[PDB]
């Protein structure tokens, strides 16, 4: 019910390496070197209640956390996103599932086409940031990504690209 | 309708050789490379999936491929399809995937038997490597090298003309037809 | 006894011929992807523990497989069971697991000589493809490819009964006691 | 409980044996993620979880009988014994997706993981099935006293020994 | 040496008596054993599995090649004269080949190809037709019958009918043996 | 689009293939960096590191893809027919792929899998201290003769020797490329 | 004592099966420590003072390469055979006996006796080809077969019909 | 040259890229030990041996003719033509070393540090380091050396990588 | 010799042969603990205890047989010959440690500092760390070494025990 | 002597050097161990058994042998037999501090860090110190470290604490 260095230490030590990785991808709009400076950090600015916390183990798909740790169940945080804003934007949800789509082979063929406009072991998520950083992709801007996604014939991801832009 | 079960389903009755016929009659939509690791049908439906030419409410690729290798028994248990039906829609101009040619090639490897395919492979000593007429090479492998040689394609059909009326008649008409139909 | 120990027995005493048949009737139960690598009846066996149909309190499967291909030396020595006790149990009422179809095809396949099946595949030209007419197919590899066709199955018998009739006519007479059998 | 006889252990299990060893331990040491056998045995024994009992538990868990004869100086009947008359570090639970786990060859996992992953929201991802059963936890959707879904996807993929199995540890419950 | 022997005496023995050796090994090398070998020498690799046959061993070898009459390979290759193995089999219960499996050995070497086919002809309803085909020979088809238990150490009477019919003398040798088995 | 043109080329080309192809390169990338490369984009990016593959410059790549065999990509990816290419390797100093080479690669080409064998045992002959894999085509046993140097441009004598023990063709491919 | 050069010559001169056999003749020499292949193995062995020339020796006759005993270590089968009449073995006679029975079974009879030793395993299903040498340390892990302890894989052979071999496990016992 | 530039071509190297490139240059800066190639290309341009020239030779030497048109606007023939009028940052030996590195393959390097754990403590190399460390070690025990092969030699041919002896051997007929 | 040379030293040891001089030296510094290999070599020379033999013993001693030729001019042969002709700056007992500590390899080390957690607190690496960590407590000195016998043997590393059974002949 | 002084300060390292003053913060603060030490000195407190107890509690048993010419069993013996120059209190802090690694440190700093903010890497005597500044810890006041062991998973500790507290 109260937000506390102990839940932050709980959640910190239970999550693996991909899932920290993913989640510090999935705040850097709400922005940290790790994990648990990061929810520290949010917490210092009022942005880390309960909801806010269990919105992002949902984002991480910790569902047992949520209910050992928050004592929260799918349908509470569903509840919650529906009354409450977001922290993490449909964008950054979107670029998640797409990397969780994507095995390593698939990967370095998107690299490949990719380096004409721009590290073999790059997740799909840091090859995101990467295309940020240099103005290419943005959730405003995603024709590369769906072009590139399409050349290596991922149509089922350039869909869910499409299904993101109609829902704005 | 549980569409992954019944996609496990319809291939738990596909075995090596139904799947080699379908990686052939796929070979326009999933290259060499990715064709190579395909070992059981489930692979194939998820290469289909990624290309969406497969979904729940997209049937249409997988009932082409069924139908063409003549596995009408799956057809009518698992995708409620009788051949009429298939006859219909695929008589429809721009309804099939799989190109005429394609399917011909398929066609003729149905009809050509192993002495046959002997002496189809000794018609091609002079413009096969051996390696590639080994003994372990069944006709739409052959057809697969030819068309890498470019002696074999939808516009050059000469080679397969002279080997197969070395051989039978019955191979000349199936070219002939698609030379018609085409 | 030990279960394992006398279904390996049983194994020992069938040769590729007898599982060749034993596959086949075991078709309603086997699909096709697993049937290509069982090579000897162990696997066949292992097949029909997952899905369990044999184990060790449930004979009843693997006697009416043995029954069926006409094995009633392993019935005896290895389960003792006599044709008598086989007969009165599949002649129950929903007892036997064995279609009286799959049965029916089964022993035509029996009674069609290396010549006749020569003659039947003549006989299918127009309808199964050449590749799979060849001459190392067996007749029940035949049925399977004419079931895939669905140009044979339960109600589906004018092309069996068009190429049996053209071989003989007791073969003709083993379709038309199913087909009088079947309507119960 | 030394380090000496921990170290013996941990050097003498095979690959498999370490990632059971490691699964069936989830709940004694749920909040934490042991990285390797040799942390996970010193984890425990710290918090009094390593007795010569616990680790003939585990030994025996693991199906190194061998070990225990010669490590622990104790035989079958013992930690038998042992094991009727003491809670158990390992629940029934546990030991049961283990069992199953066994009873699956590599394309029975393929068919399974292909029948799951819509209902886990599963990206791209050879695993095995215990690696399955915890991706499954973390999405709340297998537990002791939650097997249907596991149990309906095993009767689909044809292992009808599978589903009884689960039947018979339910009406253990 | 005792491989080489086994070697030599293998390369002297042909088709036909193979097909003999592995008839008359019926008792001690199951079916799907029996369907691989094509050669006498991987028969000998088997019985010497079962520890049949070793250099200290020679008994059912040498009972073998009496049985099926290879006397020119017993003397030469195995120091054996036929009123040596007369002596030996003639006090019940020193065979290991049966007195019935001899008895079955016997009547094949007594019937020619014309009486072969009446003997399928004789056996029209008791045996599928497959099974009655043009490449059968009569040691197949006694298989065949032992299989379906109409053919046994208790069950003669098929055998006795078709023999009637064709000649006395398979009669004869029917007869001989069961009063024989009958003395004890 | 260049990289989309050989991404597209590269899935054409399956395990086989490229093994081929990294034969064909032995001479332009070396053990070390043959072993990681899985795919025909690996083995482009390594060329495109020594400039021999660039949107300027492709004649490696069509020179590679002509000798083994896949006209089919060089007239789909790259406008290419079979008749420029004849007339282009013709050329004095035009082939980046040594005559040696191609040469030990037409010869692959033409052995089968029984002749393999008699190959592998004729070898393990000559090589009576170190038993060779079972799993290597003809191509690793190549490579394995150049390592020890019982196999080069100047030494023939151990090839000719086990070729003549096989197929009098494979001979005749050797004596033309002495001649 | 002995070289990495010398290590490198017996490697590279042995196949799959000698190398698989050779580690099997090991498991007691190196019990604790499943290594990865025949050079760890021997480096092990170094590192635990039983790489000797005899040891060496010993390992060389019992994957029977009197060849490589005469090139690498200039001996022939009597110079090894009187080093082993007056000097312990590094491999047990019942090491030499298991591998001797795996040696004349082919993959069939192997997961025949898989198929009827399983219930007594607990084993799972392992779609994975399984040498006899393979079986016999799972048999080892679980308890089910020891020098002193032979009755049941002595019966699971008499029920594949390898009396042959069974007959190899009661002349070890009787020399016992 | 400028910093950029500098930071270009460390940006664009991979791990054995970058670790070569240390190897290359330990006959130039010796009495320093760089970190990394950052410090190594710094130290380098600050005594006065990464003009153009020089970094093109080095670029060369690991053969990433690509960066040395992208960075440098070179090719093969003005860097050939630099190395024939000026003296080479780079001894033959170095290269030589290089040159064998790039001809192993992982079972082969395995191999090698195998045989060399005669001549050094287990704990001096580990099993999956590539062959320029090994060479490293060695040198640091002065164990080879550009006038001092034989060993090399020795362990190259007992692997039967006669072709590696025959490089050696062609180096040494060129002094 | 001259600080000069004792710079070049300093400037071309890794940090494990740097920790490695430290522990060498730990008999002869033995009133003192230096914090870093200057400041070691500066107490030694200030002491006349880094001649050119002493010098060459310690860079013989972390095996930079490089360093001994480009700063020394010496070689194997005659760093061991001034060995066998004079006294040693560091002992027996120094060489024995880190000669095992470089035949243990990274699993090896961590087996050992295992086996020994339970000789010592969690709070408190190299082999040479864990010996430096026994020494304090008392565990292991020139005359007491059956606990690192034991603990070579439990990793079996029985060559390395035997190392230490000649070592302790040779006393 | 006063020479053992300069001998002792010289012989041990930075963290046995902290570790000293720490024992020693109840005596009536020193900014180094030479003058922690001069003063005892100066007071009458260093005798033989007053040094022979410092070098045992930062477990310096070559010194005592070297120094002091005894072993761990006589020094155990005098302090069975005498009273304590360092108090049960500042022993458990510097054994709990002993049994702590770099992990557990750094996660009781991070639990510790929303009752005493941010502090001045740093030890867990460190932490102890800054504690006992703010009041936070005592030796009748260890519930809040008790509480935090236990969130670190260190049941050993928080019990370690409880027989400290039941022999007061």
């Amino acid at each position: 019910s109260h937000m506390s260095a102990e839940v932050i230490g709980q959640v910190e030590e239970a999550l693996d390496t991909d899932e920290k990785e993913m989640l510090l991808f999935l705040c850097r709009d709400v922005a940290p070197p790790n994990v648990r400076d990061l929810l520290d950090i949010l917490r210092e600015r009022g942005k880390l209640s309960v909801g806010d916390l269990a919105e992002l183990l949902y984002r991480v798909r910790r569902f047992d956390l949520l209910k050992r740790i928050l004592k929260m169940d799918r349908k509470a945080v569903e509840t919650h996103l529906l009354r409450n804003p977001h922290l993490v934007s449909d964008y950054r949800v979107l670029m998640a599932e797409i990397g969780e789509d994507l095995d390593k082979s698939d990967v370095s063929s998107l690299i490949f086409l990719m380096k004409d406009y721009m590290s073999k072991e790059k997740s799909f998520l840091d090859l995101v940031v990467e295309l940020e950083k240099l103005n290419l992709v943005a959730p405003d801007q995603l024709d590369l990504l769906e072009k590139c996604l399409k050349n290596i014939h991922r149509i089922d991801l350039k869909t869910k690209i499409q299904k993101y832009k109609q829902s704005v | 309708m549980d569409f992954s079960r019944n996609l496990y389903d319809i291939g738990e009755q596909l075995d090596s050789e139904d799947l080699a016929s379908l990686k052939f009659l796929s070979l326009d939509y999933i290259p060499q490379r990715k064709q190579e690791p395909i070992k059981d049908a489930l692979m194939l439906f998820q290469r289909l999936q990624e290309k969406r030419m497969l979904e729940e409410s997209n049937l249409s690729f997988l009932k082409e491929l069924l139908f063409r290798i003549n596995r009408l028994d799956l057809l009518i248990t698992y995708l409620n399809t009788r051949k009429e039906e298939m006859e219909r829609e695929l008589q429809t101009p721009g309804r099939a995937q799989i190109s005429a040619y394609r399917v011909m090639l398929y066609q003729i490897s149905e009809e050509v038997s192993r002495s046959e395919l002997r002496s189809f492979k000794g018609g091609l000593q002079e413009e096969i490597s051996k390696c590639k007429l080994d003994d372990d090479m069944n006709l739409l492998d052959i057809f697969i090298e030819m068309e890498k040689r470019v002696i074999l394609g939808e516009g050059k059909l000469d080679i397969l003309k002279r080997v197969c009326a070395q051989i039978n008649k019955s191979l000349l008409k199936i070219i002939n037809d698609y030379e018609e139909f085409s």
